[PDB]
């Protein structure tokens, strides 16, 4: 990890006399190799202050890549498979959804819809609008049980209301859920332990079974044979739970189907023109809402398992043709997020004017989000305020992280600490009563994972007491996130725990030297993890296994590295 | 109006009105969710900042983003008498304000320093020389 | 007579909407009355899999290996290796638990069985199967023989069984290349004309599963394991074949675009279809391609003409004659469209003579197949598309310019049309109707004096031809489906309405 400090304007006269490239980092990475130190230094400016951390900037640039291939891809969006052992779908989930549709009863579903109308409005309003009219459709479902012939349109409405049922089951606090439902036939059927309560993990089980039965009804629709808007609506309902993280390539396939179903309409502009039906104008405004929510939930599933970008012509450098209602300003945040995080796997540096424009838009959005009033009893407006302020917090954090890494501006690190405390405050303030489920949105999982990973990585190398107390705060916070993140939460724990052990390997072994670059086991393990996951996401092996009978057959420094990889493997972040 | 609490880098607890403390946009974003810490700031510097903010609590400075277009516009006499200190205090004022995101004080302080720059003697500028020692002599030739 | 060039320019647009989009690529629907398959074809595919036996399937594979090579070589190459999989099929029949990969292999071999049932001539097809349990099950007329339509019925039911196995795989959850292989088997039959939007959905699944691999260049390298080189050459095959089947399904219901010995013939096919794209990128656009472009297309067309004339054959190697047939038919079709665009955009001397010449060439190529052991050569869909384009432009040019050679040519086309094989079924019938409609459209041009406004002209044939385009463009918008999905939301005119009341256009749509 190349050494650096105090960039030293000219190339030095030693490297020019011998006609080689001149790494200008004082004195050189080359003159220090030979032992010619007094020649390169002693011309002018004999000002030395050996800070003994010249391995830091390339380490921080390595953090970009480590964030990109661990925290983003390899924990959420990666799934190895075995085609020779995954059982065939012979039942086609007929018995499964038969039982889990005999379970749900009528007044229970009405109470679910009551809770949905009360407390979840800022999710489904951007998609479908009014929910109480949808009560009628619920009526029609409960009107149409024992019949033997069903329309395509009717099963589409049934799939939409089951997706809304899934959103209800996901976001419900455990006390009301324990009021409404019963427990005992689920343990009569499934076969788990006969004391597993709703806080024990049955909530996630029932949520995933309801999402599966929604997809079962969409399969009864022959949904690839009839393009209609209800597939897009059922997906955008399901794309606020953790179903974008259970079966991520299934989510990518359904999202491609929804991209095709939207682009079928050949609608380019959304503003109603002067000479149309009012029904046509209402339809095109509803289409504009659904298109912006689709662009959001499309950006949040990027990567190497989903190549088709929707993302047509959208930017904010120096979209504007819209009304800033709620969804366009929800989009603009994520557009600025994209404009920051396009530089993870790149190798160039974004200039000053870009980040200054991002800072100015950040100020404008802070002003016109804090410039809204509401009703205190209006719970939905408070939750929308929570979402908007959490997103603007996350964007500010990533902004000053990129300032810190690429340029290290004035007091950047303490600004990172400041916004980290703000994010901690926004979750701890919601730890109180009646606003508990507000911590169940997936963006808090994203932002908490990014924060705890950068703080552990920066903990390992440079120490300060504020950073250490901040890490204690992050560990305390991660110890009490809600259980509906489930197993995903556990693996985040493991990652931070691994980094704690990687602090000890920085201590018990001295940093080596080679005059130019440094050598240490931690660097090799760090750059052994990215290589293992980039091996795990090259699909050539499944291609060769699928084409037919072509079957593929292929100092104590090294001992320390292999011992640590033997004890703390990276491949337990998969499943 | 309930008052708010700032903490300097030296541990001092300052207390000030909300409507003057909302001149700093960091405090605005912080309280639109009360003690807020402000490190890297000497206590005399933070007291100078709070004095300057209480003096201009009803002023009007242009604009939000037409700034370097409408600037230059010359600075008032009270602020130039206010910033008539030694230079390390001045750089501490500027760095503390750039932490606190107060742009008009930043422009005033930068105009002061640029007034010190644009205006030096010719004898000052004949110093501190370019990583070519031998070519410097060819420059020092004339 | 100044009305000719603008009418010729109208022919481009009418060809683009009526012939291509309307007759093939348009299917209206009723989401309120369409029965949702709660059975999910379980009884249906259960019966059509309990029927088929073992040695019958081996005879199907024997006919496939001997007489079908120039289609499945572009996708899967050798097929005798696949015999082993067939064994595994009957080795894995009565089991109780299964896998994913074995089901993918079963889907591939069922698609190959669909192609075998499709291109089999009627004699051996009658030699293999019975007819009696088919009418025990379905219950139609006992006299319905295989030429009567049961061939098409069994073809479509085997296509349905193959898609049923792909839906048992949960193929959106395990993206493997065998989806692309099963689709490029099935996309050679007329299964992309029974269910066009289902085929578009499957094709978008194929484009997704292809770009899941992230392979740009297919050139092998010295520093690679040769297994990788085998895989990259196979993927180059499947990429160019899938881009060809992309270009066969353009239009408004698929908006996600893609752009030694026999591999040179694959490059030949792709360059043919790419020159076809370079020609037919001018239909719905209002642009006129200049003379330099047409001259370059003509020179390259001469080069490929020489190269296809530089090919070879053998009378016992029936696959070689079939390959020669396909290549020569493609080069003739692209040649005809080139000189058709000559005639329409610029009207060079003996453009019409070249149109008549290549028309006679196409007629000879189709008629010469009427001998023994050469029937099924006609059952490939490119001749259906080409016959539709040719007979429509011959009738349209017949109505407005009259000549004895052109009239004899139209008599030849109409005589040729009624002798295409039975397997196009009802689709065949609709093309006949279109020709018949144009025949009546001649008579109205006869008995009516052309009026004049001093600047533009007036005649009822103009209004009928323009109304058909506007009716089918009305049928090509999903806005009504969007509104139904969101919530619960002079004697000139008399003659025109009489003709539209008698000969409606809605018979050409499904
Ligand atoms: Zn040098
Ligand atoms: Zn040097």
């Amino acid at each position: 990890n190349r050494t650096t400090q105090l960039k030293s304007k000219h190339p030095c006269s030693v490297c020019t006399r011998r006609k080689v490239k001149c790494d200008r980092m004082i004195p050189c990475g080359n003159c220090r190799k030979r032992g010619q130190d007094s020649e390169c230094m002693k011309s002018t400016k004999l000002i030395t202050a050996s800070s003994s951390k010249e391995y830091l900037p390339d380490l921080l640039l390595f953090w970009q890549n480590y964030e990109y291939w661990i925290t983003n891809i390899g924990l959420y969006k990666t799934k190895q498979r075995d085609l020779t052992r995954t059982p065939a779908n012979l039942d086609t989930d007929t018995e499964e959804c038969m039982f889990w549709m005999n379970y749900l009863q009528k007044d229970q579903s009405f109470q679910l819809m009551n809770f949905a109308m009360e407390n979840l409005g800022a999710l489904y309003f951007g998609s479908i609008g009014d929910i109480s009219e949808l009560y009628l459709r619920v009526e029609q479902y409960w009107d149409r049980r024992a019949d033997k012939n069903h329309s395509v349109d009717g099963k589409y409405w049934d799939a939409l209301i089951w997706s809304v049922f899934t959103m209800c089951i996901y976001y419900m606090p455990v006390e009301k859920l324990a009021e409404i439902f019963s427990v005992y036939p689920l343990h009569e059927y499934l076969g788990s332990n006969k004391r597993l309560n709703w806080e024990d993990g049955m909530q996630l089980v029932m949520c995933q079974n309801f999402a599966r039965c929604s997809l079962f009804q969409l399969k009864q629709c022959d949904f690839m044979a009839h393009p209609d808007i209800r597939l897009v609506q059922a997906y955008l309902i399901l794309a606020t739970t953790t179903f974008p993280y259970d079966e991520p390539l299934l989510a990518n396939s359904l999202l491609t189907q929804c991209i095709h179903t939207f682009k079928n309409f050949h609608v380019d502009d959304f503003r109603p023109l002067l000479n149309d039906d009012p029904v046509e104008s209402i339809a095109k405004v509803t289409l504009g809402r659904i298109f912006y929510r689709l662009c959001g939930c499309d950006y949040l599933q990027s990567g190497p398992r989903k190549p088709i970008a929707l993302h047509t012509e959208v930017s904010s450098l120096l979209v504007y043709r819209e009304e800033n209602s709620t969804e366009v300003l929800y989009w603009k945040i994520i557009s600025l997020d994209r404009d920051l995080d396009q530089y993870l796997n790149k190798s160039s540096k974004p200039p000053l004017k870009t980040l200054d424009a991002i800072r100015r838009e950040l100020d404008i959005f802070q002003y016109k989000v804090d410039s809204l009033e509401e009703d205190f009893r209006s719970n939905n407006s408070r939750f929308q305020k929570f979402i908007a302020l959490f997103q603007i917090s996350t964007v500010s954090w990533k902004l000053f992280k990129m300032y810190l890494i690429y340029y290290d501006t004035a007091d950047s690190l303490l600004k990172v600490i400041h916004y980290s405390k703000v994010i901690i405050s926004l979750i701890v303030n919601n730890f109180h009563a009646k606003s508990e489920f507000f911590n169940r949105h997936p963006m808090v999982m994203q932002t908490i994972t990014r924060v705890v990973s950068f703080i552990s990585f920066y903990q390992i190398f440079v120490e300060s007491a504020a950073v250490k107390q901040l890490l204690v705060d992050l560990t305390e916070l991660t110890a009490n996130l809600p259980t509906i993140f489930g197993s995903k939460l556990d693996k985040l724990v493991y990652l931070t725990e691994r980094l704690s052990k990687l602090k000890l390997l920085w201590d018990k072994v001295q940093l080596l030297d080679s005059g130019d670059s440094f050598y240490h086991p931690v660097f090799k393990i760090l750059q052994n993890d990215i290589k293992i996951i980039e091996l795990k996401n090259d699909e050539m092996f499944s291609l060769i296994k699928g084409l037919g009978s072509l079957v593929p057959l292929n100092s104590d420094f090294r001992t320390i590295v292999e011992e640590f990889q033997s004890e703390y493997n990276i491949s337990d972040i998969l499943s | 109006t309930s008052n708010v609490v700032l903490v300097s880098g030296e541990g001092e607890r300052f207390t000030v009105d909300k409507k003057i403390a909302e001149r700093s946009l960091l405090l605005k974003n912080y309280l639109n969710d009360i003690v807020m810490p402000v490190p890297n700031v000497r206590s005399s510097v933070l007291q100078k900042v709070i004095e300057w903010a209480e003096h201009h609590r009803d002023s009007n400075f242009p604009d939000e983003d037409d700034d370097d277009s409408r600037k230059s516009a010359p600075v008032d006499s009270w602020d130039r008498e206010f910033l008539k200190v030694d230079q390390e205090m001045l750089y501490e004022i500027i760095l503390a304000a750039n932490y606190l995101n107060i742009k008009p004080l930043l422009d005033a302080g930068c105009k002061v320093v640029a007034e010190m720059i644009r205006g030096r003697s010719p004898e000052e500028i004949r110093r501190t020389f370019d990583f070519t020692p031998e070519e410097e002599a060819a420059i020092r030739r004339e």
